[PDB]
RNA sequence: GGGGCGUCAGUAUUCAAUUGUCAGAGGUGAAAUUCUUGGAUUUAUUGAAGACUAACAACUGCGAAAGCAUUCGCCAAGGAUGUUUUCAUUAAUCAGGAACGUAAACUAUUAGGGAUCGGACGGCGUUUAUUUUUGACCCGUUCGGCACCUUACGAUAGGAGUAUGGU
């Protein structure tokens, strides 16, 4: 009644994406502790990608 | 609300009789051309009107109406969890029922009065000391619907149950329907129960108590006729109809000692099978279940050694 | 399964869909594609016509999939609707808001924010605000974490703010605005005036309300659509 | 393709799928978890959204949609502005029963100072 | 983001209206009270009321404290800096006195350094800059202050068991 089933399997039309900012320290910590968060996003099927120059991760 | 005439040997069926009441929706009818009407509320007026007055009774919405069979007492059911008892031909009460745990539903007259209510109890009461003489348990919702025989009450739960009031325990469960169950009709004359549910089906029942109960008499009419036929073949020696007749009534203890005997008559036909040409043109007649409860008791009588 | 329903309440259950029906939708002018939806309304007949519902409604839809670029996936617009033909609905502008999201993706941390609000009175008589928010530049080659403005300077900015945007929405008509709302020259621009008191990382116009339309001109309403 | 917008307003104690036209005025279909689980404990679950999703899906199918903006919102005023296990369950059997997915916007109200 | 007065907005909450509504909605560990075919909750658009000013928001800023964060306008005050500005003890301290006003619950230097904000001075240069202004970024000098760490320069400030006998 409360569990929920892992998805089995185009359903999207327009390419979603979000957006969110960060500081400078905190992108320090994310450069060298991306490549973890992109592994699993790519396994779920969702490019991950990270601006230290802006300093903005955006996934779609 | 409104009254109708039934033509029954006529395609005529008019609304003649019209009442305006009050300006909430009228709750029940009840009746004792008729004599008058009784209109029940949404609102806390109850009203009585003659065919060619109010009065404040509750709180809450209420429910259900009644008339005993002379049209002298009123009962008025609400879900303020009151039952309201008053004179029918005059302004007056005739006194007040005490409660209903959660809210009365439905009420009843006995041709004595039944109550109905929200929670999971329905209760006899008197008119004479206003007080609970019976109650019952058994339900798993709201009732809504009590009725008398010739009592049976419903529930919310699909479920319709009869028993009778001076045992006090339940006699018998009907559980025809989907999810819920409004009412009951009676014939006037047998015990016919219609019960509709708020799904679309409406069950009638009909009792079938008297008709079990002349079966199974007449079994032990044939029951004990047939048990004596037996005793008098044992006692005269007619092996071969005591064999058939204790195969069709199914004893194996005097089965048994025919068999023994049987076997054992201590002068035997050359020819025969068991000893007795009869025994071997039962044996050869047996039918196939006979076959069949004559090889379990030949089992058992085979497990013992003597 | 099993119903909970009070003593007599459910009534008989009628179909709506038959006296709902469609009604295709039309954009204004100056954006790329016109057929932007259909629309479900009630049938129309006496007793509240079709025709005043429809004049009452209005849309929401995003302008990715109205210039077909994604790119705009933000600001979102508004849409009212005056004008009704046999099975098409024009539609005239009435708002311009962003997403949430976008707002949330764009504040950070040791950095400020100026908001400015305005009300302008474009030439066809609108009335409408103008909420722009401008997020401090951190100018590259910088070692300080902390890009603070001091407070004259964000009151001047402000100020500068409030001129550009009056000086470049009180000279222009409604469909002018929106054709310079679609391509954002108008924070182009309070970037370029205001980078000399205080560089700007950027400069978007985040809420634009229509107010009052006092007119009901169809002449302009077929000529914008 | 004809786009209709559906506003997930998932609780923490209820979910409500309902489906609108691009006005968001004229209501097509709308079914929640209660109507469609008997336990009030059960009425957020994950299954009960599931159960909502292949009926509003059914309907707007039988309709002929078949193409879905995504508005998702929670309780904004003082609750926890973050949506639930209705929310996610009832996108993915939404989108597993059918359903072209559109535009997604999580549009709660967050208001700017409350109490 | 010191105070006072007015003014401007932003949402959200509550209330109300209109429209689409069609069986629950609402809690909670679970319930219930309650509101609910005169249509709740919900969806969309408005209007009114009262509140507060999210994110920005800091090992920051301000005021004597308590305290102070929407925009703008007005009113006075206040701090720091600079001066090629004055009077020259007017000073410091506090008896007495005067103005401001549900809680708690783990606790003469230190000798520099790296941050920080407010002035002021400077100047290799990037950017405003269509080129002078000017402002932003970098760095150096000099005052002032909110805090960090390091250094001290030092200092100094009955309880629990087990018995016995009475009341």
């Amino acid at each position: 009644k409360w569990k929920i089933e892992p998805f089995l399997p185009g359903p999207f039309l327009e390419e979603s994406s979000f957006m969110t900012l960060f500081p400078k320290y905190r992108e320090r910590y994310l450069k060298d502790c991306w490549p973890l968060v992109t592994k699993a996003l790519e396994k779920h099927g969702i490019a991950a990608t990270l601006d230290i120059v802006e300093g903005s991760m955006t996934v779609k | 609300a409104r009254l109708w005439r039934v033509d029954p040997a006529n395609n005529s069926y008019t609304c003649y009789a019209v009442f305006t009441g009050h300006l909430e929706s009228v709750g029940a009818v009840a009746l004792p051309p008729p004599a008058f009407l009784i209109s029940g509320s949404q609102d806390r007026f109850v009203q009585k009107r003659d065919i060619p007055l109010r009065r404040l009774a509750h709180d809450k919405d209420i429910n259900a109406l009644d008339i005993s069979p002379n049209g002298k007492l009123f009962a008025s059911a609400s879900q303020d969890k009151t039952v309201k008892i008053w004179d029918v031909e005059k302004l007056e009460v005739q006194g007040i029922l005490r409660g209903h745990k959660r809210g009365v539903w439905t009420v009843r007259f006995a041709p004595v009065v039944l109550t109905g209510s929200g929670d999971k109890t329905i209760k006899l009461w008197n008119l004479s000391d206003y007080t609970c003489i019976r109650t019952f348990e058994g339900h798993s919702h709201n009732v809504l619907k009590v009725v008398w025989l010739h009592f049976a009450s419903a529930g919310a739960d699909t479920l319709v149950k009869v028993w009778d009031a001076n045992t006090g325990e339940t006699e018998c469960t009907l559980d025809n329907h989907e999810d819920r169950l409004w009412t009951l009709a009676v014939h006037s004359k047998t015990n016919i129960l219609a019960s509709a549910g708020s799904d679309s089906k409406v069950t009638f029942w009909r009792d079938t108590t008297a008709e079990t109960q002349a079966a199974a008499a007449q079994a032990a009419l044939k029951l004990v006729e047939q048990e004596q036929t037996l005793e008098n073949y044992i006692h005269a020696g007619a092996y071969r109809d005591a064999i058939v007749l204790a195969l069709q009534l199914n004893h194996p203890g005097r089965l048994l000692n025919l068999f023994t005997n049987v076997v054992t008559t201590r002068n035997p036909d050359p020819d025969s099978l068991t000893g007795l040409k009869a025994v071997d043109d039962v044996l050869a007649k047996l039918s196939d279940e006979q076959i069949f409860q004559l090889l379990l008791r030949l089992r058992d009588w085979n497990t013992n050694a003597r | 399964r099993l119903s909970k329903g009070k003593k007599g309440l459910k009534k008989k259950v009628q179909d709506p869909f038959t006296r709902k029906d469609w009604y295709n939708i039309k954009a204004p002018a100056p954006f790329a594609v016109r057929d932007v939806g259909k629309t479900l309304v009630n049938r129309t007949t006496g007793l509240k016509n079709a025709n005043d519902a429809l004049k009452g409604r209005i849309f929401e839809v995003c302008l990715a999939d109205l210039q077909k670029d994604e790119d705009h996936a933000f600001r979102k617009i508004k849409l009212r609707v005056d004008e009704v033909q046999g099975k098409n609905c024009l539609t005239n502008f009435h708002g311009l808001d962003f997403t949430t999201d976008k707002l949330r993706s764009l504040v950070r941390k040791w950095q400020t924010l100026i908001e400015a609000n305005v009300t302008v009175t474009t030439t066809d008589h609108y009335l409408l605000r103008l909420f722009a928010i401008a997020f401090t530049k951190r100018r590259p080659n910088q070692i300080k974490k902390t890009t603070y403005a001091q407070s004259s300077q964000i009151r001047a900015i402000r100020r500068k703010m409030v001129e550009i945007i009056q000086r470049e929405a009180a000279s222009c008509t409604l469909h002018q605005l929106v054709s310079k709302l679609i391509p954002e020259v108008i924070g182009r621009e309070i970037e370029k005036a205001t980078q000399g008191i205080y560089p700007l990382q950027n400069v978007h116009i985040r809420k634009v309300k229509l107010l009052k339309q006092p007119k009901f001109d169809l002449g302009a309403l077929m000529a914008l659509h | 393709l004809v786009f209709g917008v559906a506003r997930i307003f998932a609780s923490f104690n209820d979910t409500f799928v309902h489906v609108t036209d691009l006005s968001g005025r004229e209501t097509i279909c709308r079914v929640t978890g209660g109507m469609k689980v008997k336990a009030d404990r059960d009425e957020s679950s994950p299954y009960a959204a599931m159960l909502a999703a292949q009926d509003v899906a059914a309907r707007c199918k039988e309709l002929g949609i078949t193409a879905l903006h995504i508005k998702i919102r929670a309780t904004g005023g003082n609750g926890t502005k973050t949506p639930g296990p209705g929310a996610q369950s009832a996108l993915r059997a939404l989108a597993r029963s059918g359903m072209k997915i559109g535009r997604i916007e999580d549009v709660t109200p967050t208001p700017s100072d409350s109490t």
